[PDB]
């Protein structure tokens, strides 16, 4: 927006206001993967810390 | 050496049937670990049939 201007009483002239804009945008997302695995070597014949 | 065999009571035999893939057939397996053993060995005695 601005700011009026004073204009004549009898000249009939006047101003008039300017139109809006539009734009777009897009977006690109981020991934994550993590990947484990389980394996009986881990459990056969192995102590479990902080017994006997 | 499978999974869910881990630290168990091992038996004489383990059987495994595995299907191929596709429709190719079936697979097998059979595992055995075991060692016989005498504890008084002593008792052992085995002859001969020649002269010292």
């Amino acid at each position: 927006i601005s700011l009026l201007d004073a204009v004549d009483r009898t000249s009939r002239k006047a101003e008039t206001s300017a139109p809006e804009r539009v734009r777009q945008i897009s977006f690109p997302m981020m991934y994550f993967k993590e990947v484990e695995s389980i394996t009986p070597d881990e459990i056969q014949g192995v102590r479990q810390p902080g017994t006997a | 050496p499978k999974m869910g065999y881990a630290n168990t009571l091992g038996q004489e035999l383990y059987v495994f049937e595995y299907e191929k893939d596709r429709d190719e057939g079936i697979d097998f397996e059979a595992h055995s670990y075991m060692l016989p053993y005498c504890t008084r060995p002593q008792l052992l005695v085995d002859v001969r049939s020649d002269a010292e």
